[PDB]
RNA sequence: CUAAGAGUAC
């Protein structure tokens, strides 16, 4: 839905690296492996929380808000 | 639903202590003191430095179910050795032994320079 | 509830979370798993029916069934592995951990064994800390295939007035088997010693297991270039003589067995040679499995798995069988669209060659899943059947 | 991401599960039992769309 | 068959079961609503005229 | 349930500092018994989780589509380029003591479903309560305090 | 208290068998030509080779003293004098069996908490090993 | 949904996973109650 | 005189040290208490005012709960449960309140940087949520459509790790010892050889290696751990050392207390 | 790749599934 | 596909070659200025076919062309496939993992399961737990179960992004540790 | 409330 806050076991949080993410798979045409090194996910269990995630909160907001003020 | 309340782990409940002791019957000069609202952390770090003294003859923990945070030890020791002591000579060596180690951490941490 | 003994007088514990709780030797008579059953609960209103409940369906008088005379219950799961790794002679716990382990025994008579090993460091052997659980007067001599009065393969078992003398701890002599601890235990001292000894062994052995630690992975089903090179060599030479066996038939020199004709004593020659083929092949893979693997661990206490568990999962899966024949041509004259008509090849036919650490092949992985179908559909007929001629 | 194929029946989606049948116009035989009478037994299950 | 060799009964509670190596043998664990569900009367003794005294 | 069909319930929950830890910190989301390993053969169990762990060290993804030339070597030795035991395995270290178990622990993620059979819609008990209408009889089924 | 038994034997065979931890070993003794031993040894805790002479003693209690288990094991104090200190390797057992392997030599089954052993020889010499309690002592 | 929407039922050896169903449909893909092998996934 | 430290690499938010002539029992408490014994600030009551989003309310106060908080004097504060006041007051939380609005054509994103300290901290150092990304922006809390609203406000008491792991200051805690098996606490898997198949630790290089024909040494027992923490940020990780050594000794100190007492 | 008519690799199978799913789709049967 | 005689190169070879896979492949990423070549264009000039449980039975399928198209140290950790010693082949499978269903396409490496294991998990898929629909917030159903933070696998099938699975994953990747720690 | 049906758990 939207990048979870902290990784499940251990800890780190890895909310804060989403859009660094995104911004170093786009603009630094960086494969996945190394900008997850980049942001500090040395552990395989915070590189499978940033990783895997899928961003289906772009997918909701994109239909029109029930209640628009 | 039936689950219980995190707090109910490390929090003293209504009416009980944080310390109960019973004599065994089982072999002379022998307690078993049950130490509530307490874990593997307290009773791995008690059971070893009430071991490394040298007139405790029996000394072990455990803790009866992982539900409910509380766990039974038994010391038994020397004649003339009462076991409340040895758990008191016990506390008192774990104590010094970590405030040596966060005075050696502290002072460790002060020398470095690219914190 | 197929048995009286699926259905047992239990003592109430409170618990504060959502789900029976249920001791794990229990479960045997209930033939309950945790992986989402549901198990019933009767609470009797009056004082009569609560005695009677107690006096005659409690669950420690349930231990030995009349259904076999032997006892319906035993040690099993990761406490009989335990168990298995606990009593081996390597097996020496030092000063800390046996006071754990004394202590976690509830009828302790609160005396330290003298160590099996004094100098110069205080050991104490797994087969002496277990021997605590087992209650004082019980005498068991049990003798394995091959065992003398010494035990250079430490089998058998010799248990005299409550101490083992020798023998490695599995599931022949803490399982539910005839002659075994429990059965001895509960006919000399009773039923309530027999619960105790339950608790007391599944305590002390959960406690060394938890302390110890048990995995498994894949690396556990892995055997080395030299058994592989083996197994590869077996699988071919099953193959080859079941092409000869092919050419015999084909160029009728093949006889009938007396009883059957030509195309019945053909298959089963091939089903015959396909299954010591894989029989072979699993026998090289266990053989080759060191003794700290995993799977052969859990095999050999008899908590879990087989043979056959490891020929599959190492070795080669096998011979599917359908109806008890081989896998059958559901279209004209060929099992599938991708082989030639007429073909009796083993890989035509349903073999399964490879393990599943290697995988399966499209076909091979098509015939499995017809095997599993049927084994299915013969669960739920036979389930059924059994019901109907139970009631 | 929905897919459709699915009728909205008083606000519930109610999908049609594809029935199986044996197909029509086809000639099929089937040896029968040994008490029975007849040996063998071919049959059309005749029908014109 | 449906209502007097067997028939549904009162005093009955059914839910998932989990294993528990720190219960005994012949000990079964309730959770705690299931047991303040079920209820069993108990007649009112002298002997026991305290603890159910209590209870209510 | 795994994506391997080992269904099973929470038996219990432990915090992050009773679970056995690797060397570097790592605390197992999940812990399965081994003995569904032999007996019920998920091999692709433990494949998936060991090219799991290969996915997430090396940020790629796993192809883990069914006939693919993709062994179990392969996953074991990228795993060992990665710093990790070949075959899955970490040493870990008890809870409790913090002493290492004299087993390595085969260890790494793994997909798993969350089903929709959970112990708050199935716990049901009834003491007393509405009985039926016809047989003077308890009501059937959780949904009307049935007996 | 005193030796029930003493002797020197040499080890002709070492048998690690499916162990890392316990070895079976074979001594035939060098001063009576009909007594030998087999023994199961922790090799971790006290190396064992072959052609090693072993010095194998067995007696019904570790104190210097005379005898005046039943008591509970205690760890030894420091200064406490036990027959232990004139040995290496010291373990604790029950017998279990006492065979009758011919007309002159009978053999003796201890079990050292599974560690098993079994002593045989002509009865004029083990004669003193009886159905109890014996620890065995062992020196290189 | 998609295996619901994709789902054939067959009214009642029906049961068994015949040769013909390779790549029309599941080979595993069925109920484990009664309907084992009657419903089909395509 | 005791338990020697010297720490390896010292780095904002990870120490990596060695913990010497101290007993293995010493060192897996210290790591348990530093784990989860160590109280920290966190967001603990959610009041929704609006919520115009497209995630839950709940959903948004689990990602609120476990934003990390700073918390260097937690030790100023006291529980809420042993509080004098009737619900929350300033002696024991601090109250933030998160307000944003999707006033922009494309997506907005609600990080933490937007929650901001209603009640006065009292001139403590707690309540602030902690920074690390060089964009500034902490973590991404919502997103928000163009016209989308969210209005809401946290208490925030001070929580350990046990009560829940939103608590948590130590993230993951490398814990090691022996990295040769000079002990022999393991039995090493193996195919063909367990020292080619099992990789060697990076703190094999600070221990000589075994000669191959010393006996072993029954006699060594457990010192020497290698123990690498690493800190969320709620507090410094020397700080989180240091805090769980304090809490390990309170807790030993109240046993004392208890047993004196009664 | 360059060269127009060679064979194709088991990798470029793949791509035909993709165009068949873009023009029928899961639910193809139905809606047919 | 179809596999036609192929003179030039002299051996069975499928119709499809690499200058329609390059068609395909522009015209997708095209929809992610060249003329579009959809599946229909590969039924219209004679690529690929429609084959029934009818027609099946008069054909002969090659499983996987890389391996039985052409005419005849190896991996040992590779398993075991023939070559069927025959060229006669009249069709080829597009792909074998296109035998499965949509459930049972989740499943990562069911030929290394048991099938009863991967019919377990195809009926335990659909009761798995995920994001049904994008749309939830707006539709009114009797039971909804959401995951908090779905994941798309660790280990994932080329099937699999066909379902949409990456797109509305039914699960999470959890750290499983296969130990008997505590008996529980 | 009853009946019918469908899906599902062990
Ligand atoms: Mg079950
Ligand atoms: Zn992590
Ligand atoms: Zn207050």
């Amino acid at each position: 839905m939207i990048v979870p806050v902290r990784c499940f076991s251990c800890g780190k949080v890895v909310g804060d690296k989403w859009e660094s993410y995104l911004n170093l798979l786009q603009e630094d045409e960086l494969d996945e492996g190394t900008a997850l090194s980049r942001l500090g996910l040395k552990r395989y269990c915070c590189r499978r929380m940033i990783l895997t995630h899928v961003d289906l909160i772009e997918k909701f907001l994109r239909y029109n808000p029930l209640e628009k003020r | 639903m039936n689950a219980p309340d995190r707090f109910e782990l490390f929090l003293l409940g209504e009416g009980e202590s944080k310390l109960k002791i019973d004599p065994d019957t089982k072999a002379p000069n022998a307690v078993v003191i049950t130490f509530e609202k307490e874990d593997h952390t307290l009773g791995n770090l008690i059971r070893a430095e009430l071991l490394n003294d040298r007139k405790v003859l029996f000394a072990a923990y455990k803790v009866e179910h992982p539900f409910f945070a509380r766990f039974k030890l038994r010391i038994q020791t020397t004649e003339g050795y009462d076991p409340k002591d040895a758990l008191k000579n016990a506390c008192n060596s774990i104590i010094n032994k970590l405030g040596a180690l966060k005075t050696n951490f502290e002072t460790e941490w002060n020398l470095q320079t690219l914190a | 509830s197929l048995h009286k003994m699926s259905m047992m007088a239990h003592r109430v514990k409170v618990i504060p979370y959502s789900t029976f709780r249920l001791n794990l030797s229990v479960t045997s008579p209930y033939n309950a798993d945790f992986d989402g059953d549901e198990m019933n609960l009767h609470v009797p209103q009056s004082e009569e029916t609560r005695a009677e409940l107690s006096q005659l369906c409690a669950v420690p008088l349930q231990i030995v069934s009349p259904q076999s005379n032997k006892p319906c219950m035993g040690i099993v799961q990761d406490t009989l592995c335990g168990i298995r790794k606990l009593t081996l002679r390597d097996t020496f716990i030092e000063l800390d951990q046996v006071l754990n382990m004394l202590y976690w025994v509830p009828d302790w008579d609160g005396v330290i064994p003298t160590p099996a090993i004094i100098k110069p460091k205080p050991l104490w052997s797994g087969k002496q800390i277990l021997s605590v659980a087992i209650p004082n007067g019980i005498h068991l001599q049990r003798f394995d295939e091959g065992t003398t009065l010494l035990s250079p393969k430490d089998n058998g078992m010799l248990i005299i007035d409550g101490q083992i003398i020798f023998g490695v701890v599995e599931k022949k002599t803490v399982g539910s088997s005839n002659g075994g601890l429990i059965h001895v235990v509960t006919r000399e001292k009773g039923p309530q010693v027999c619960a105790k000894l339950f608790g007391n062994i599944q305590k002390v052995v959960n406690f060394w297991l938890l302390h110890n630690g048990f995995s498994t992975g894949i690396g556990d089903t892995i055997a080395d270039g030299p058994t592989m090179r083996e197994i590869t060599e077996t699988i071919a030479e099953a193959k080859k003589k079941v092409l000869d066996v092919t050419k015999e038939a084909q160029a009728n020199l093949l006889t009938a067995k007396h009883g059957m004709t030509l195309r019945e004593s053909f298959e089963d020659n091939v089903v015959r040679f396909l299954n010591e083929a894989r029989d072979k092949a699993g026998r090289l893979a266990e053989v080759n499995l060191k003794d700290l693997n995993n799977v052969k661990q859990m095999v050999m206490a008899g908590s879990k798995g087989s043979f056959i568990n490891i020929a599959q999962m190492s070795a080669c899966v096998g011979q599917q069988s359908v109806e008890g024949k081989r896998i059958a041509f559901g279209f004209v004259d060929r099992t599938l669209p991708h082989f030639s008509k007429d073909d009796y090849s083993p890989e035509s036919k349903g073999f399964v060659e490879n393990s599943y650490l290697r995988g399966l092949t499209p076909q091979e992985f098509f015939f499995h899943a017809m095997g599993g179908r049927e084994g299915l559909i013969d669960t739920a007929v036979k389930t059924a059947e059994t019901g109907y001629i139970q009631r | 991401f929905d897919m459709g194929g699915y009728f909205i029946i008083n606000g519930s989606e109610k999908v049609l599960i594809a029935q199986e049948r044996s197909a029509g116009n086809i000639v099929q035989v089937f040896k029968k039992a040994a008490p029975s009478p007849i040996s063998h037994v071919a049959e059309i299950r005749s029908a014109l769309e | 068959r449906g209502n007097l060799m067997g028939k549904r009964v009162d005093f009955s509670a059914r839910t998932v079961i989990s294993g528990d190596p720190n219960l005994e043998l012949d000990q079964v664990g309730v959770p705690k609503s299931i047991a303040k569900t079920l209820t069993y009367p108990e007649v009112v003794t002298p002997y026991n005229i305290d603890r159910l005294t209590q209870l209510v | 349930a795994s994506r391997h069909g080992q269904k099973g319930t929470i038996g219990i929950t432990y915090r992050r500092e009773d679970m056995p830890f690797t060397a570097e910190g790592i605390v197992p989301d999940l812990i399965i018994n081994p003995h569904a390993i032999p007996s019920r053969m998920t091999v692709a169990h433990l494949i998936e989780c060991l090219l799991s762990k290969v996915a997430a060290l090396s940020g790629n993804e796993g192809d883990a589509s069914p006939f693919t030339d993709i062994t179990v070597e392969g996953i074991s030795k990228l795993l060992r380029e990665h710093g990790y035991q070949s075959r899955g395995f970490e040493v870990m270290y008890n809870g409790h003591t913090g002493k290492k178990l004299m087993a390595q622990i085969f260890f790494g993620p793994t997909y798993y479903q969350r089903l929709r059979h959970m112990v708050d819609d199935k716990i049901h008990a009834r003491a007393r309560g509405p009985m039926q209408v016809l047989t003077r009889q308890p009501v059937e089924g959780r949904s009307r305090d049935g007996g | 208290s005193n030796t029930l038994f003493d002797d020197i034997f040499q080890v002709s065979e070492v048998d690690p068998g499916r162990y890392n931890k316990v070895c079976r070993i074979e001594a035939a003794s060098t001063t009576q030509d009909q007594c030998k031993l087999t023994l199961d040894i922790n090799v971790e805790l006290f190396p064992v080779a072959a052609q090693d002479s072993l010095t194998v003693t067995i007696a019904s209690s570790l104190n210097l003293e005379d005898t005046p288990a039943t008591r509970s094991w205690r760890p030894p104090q420091a200064g406490d004098r036990s027959l232990a200190d004139d040995y290496d390797y010291v373990m604790y057992g029950t017998a279990y069996k006492f065979e009758e392997v011919s007309k002159d030599l009978i053999a003796v089954y201890y079990s050292f908490g599974g560690l098993l052993m079994r002593l045989e020889g002509n009865y004029r010499n083990l004669n003193n090993l009886k159905q109890e309690n014996a620890y065995l002592l062992i020196r290189r | 949904t998609l295996s619901h929407l994709r789902r054939t039922n067959t009214p009642i050896k029906p049961r068994q996973l015949h040769n013909t169903h390779w790549g029309l449909v599941c080979p595993a893909e069925t109920p484990e109650g009664q309907a084992c092998g009657l419903v089909k996934n395509l | 005189e005791g338990p020697q430290v010297k720490i390896r690499e010292a780095s904002k938010d990870n120490v990596d040290f060695i913990l010497s002539n101290v007993d293995l029992a010493m060192a897996n408490s210290l790591r348990r208490v530093m784990i989860a014994e160590i109280p920290t600030l966190a967001i603990d009551s959610v009041e929704v005012e609006t919520n115009t989003t497209v995630l839950a309310d709940e959903f948004i106060a689990h990602r609120l709960g476990l934003i990390p908080l700073q918390s260097m004097d937690i030790e100023q504060l006291e529980y809420s449960r042993d509080c004098f006041c009737e619900d929350h007051c300033d002696k024991c939380s601090v109250v933030l309140t998160l307000q944003a609005f999707g006033e922009s054509e494309s997506t907005t994103n609600v990080y933490s940087k937007d929650l901001v300290i209603v009640s006065n901290l009292m001139g403590r150092n707690i309540g602030h949520p902690i920074i690390q990304d060089k964009e500034g922006n902490g973590v991404l809390i919502c997103k928000l459509r163009k016209g989308q609203e969210l209005k809401l406000t946290c208490v925030a008491k001070k929580g350990i790790a046990k009560e829940h792991a939103k608590w948590g200051p130590a993230a993951a805690i490398e814990f090691e010892y022996d990295p040769w098996n000079k002990l022999k606490h393991t039995d090493y898997w193996y195919e063909q050889d367990s020292a080619k198949e099992w990789p060697q630790s990076k703190n094999c290089e600070y221990e000589d290696p075994p000669n191959e024909g010393d006996p072993f040494d029954y006699k060594a027992q457990a010192d020497t751990f290698y123990m690498n923490v690493e800190s969320v940020g709620s507090i410094p990780v020397d700080q989180v050392v240091v805090r769980g050594i304090d809490t390990l000794q309170k807790k030993v100190a109240s046993i004392l207390l208890a047993l004196t007492q009664m | 790749f360059e060269d127009e008519s060679a064979p194709i690799t088991a990798e470029d199978s793949w791509a035909v599934i993709s165009a068949f799913f873009r023009e029928k789709g899961l639910v193809s049967q139905q809606l047919d | 596909f179809i596999v036609e005689d192929d003179e030039s190169l002299g051996h069975k070879e499928l119709k499809v070659r690499k200058g329609h896979i390059a068609k395909l492949m522009a015209t997708e990423y095209q929809d992610i200025d060249v003329e579009e070549y959809t599946w229909s264009s590969l039924l219209n000039e004679g690529l690929v076919e429609y084959i029934d449980a009818e027609e099946e039975e008069s054909i002969l399928i090659a499983m996987q062309p890389e391996d039985l198209e052409p005419a005849e140290d190896v991996d040992p950790a590779k398993r075991i496939r023939v070559s069927h010693h025959a060229t006669t082949f009249t069709h080829c499978e597009i792909h074998p993992s296109m035998i499965l269903g949509v459930a049972a396409s989740i499943i990562p490496f069911p030929d290394h399961n048991q099938s009863p294991r991967n019919t377990y998990q195809s009926a335990m898929g659909k009761q798995a737990m995920g994001v049904f629909l994008t749309n939830y917030n707006v539709r009114m159903d009797t039971m909804a179960n959401i995951l908090y933070y779905p994941q798309k696998p660790l280990g994932t099938t080329r099937a699999m992004e066909y379902l949409k699975f990456r797109e509305l994953p039914a699960g999470q990747n959890a750290i499983v540790a296969i130990a008997c720690y505590s008996g529980y």
